[PDB]
């Protein structure tokens, strides 16, 4: 049981045409890593105040 | 007679867990930001146009004051 990757074929219609030339002309994706980043810049970071907390242990 | 502990699923089981892409749209279409841009460029041209005519009339104006103070 497999899949397949990157073997998919673009639409050659005029709207999607059109929308992959604003893609490269706009940067739409590159705006859409701005916004991952801006959106992990106002979440909690995950750092811990050592020493004065520590890390989690077992028995 | 203590009974068997161990660590096991609850019963029935365990809640779905999602492993598939989800990757939305999230987007505009490529007319409308092509629209939205040249409406800009358009506004901007027009504003430019009036601005820099006024500043052709200024200078001008200021020419005409330093012709009236060469002599």
């Amino acid at each position: 049981t497999y899949k397949f990757v990157n073997m998919r074929e673009p639409s050659m219609d005029m709207k999607s045409v059109t929308d992959r030339a604003a893609q490269t002309l706009l940067w739409t994706e590159l705006v859409r890593g701005l916004g991952m980043t801006l959106s992990y810049l106002f979440r909690e970071p995950a750092t811990i105040n050592y020493p004065f907390e520590k890390g989690p242990l077992s028995p | 007679a203590s009974k068997v502990k161990q660590d096991m699923p609850p019963p029935g089981g365990y809640g779905p867990i999602d492993y598939k892409r989800n990757l939305p749209r999230r987007g505009l279409s490529g007319y409308s930001m092509f629209a939205v841009g040249i409406g800009t460029l358009l506004f901007g041209y027009w504003s430019m146009m009036k601005w820099n005519r006024e500043r052709r009339r200024l200078q001008i104006e200021d020419f005409e004051a330093r012709i009236a103070l060469m002599p």
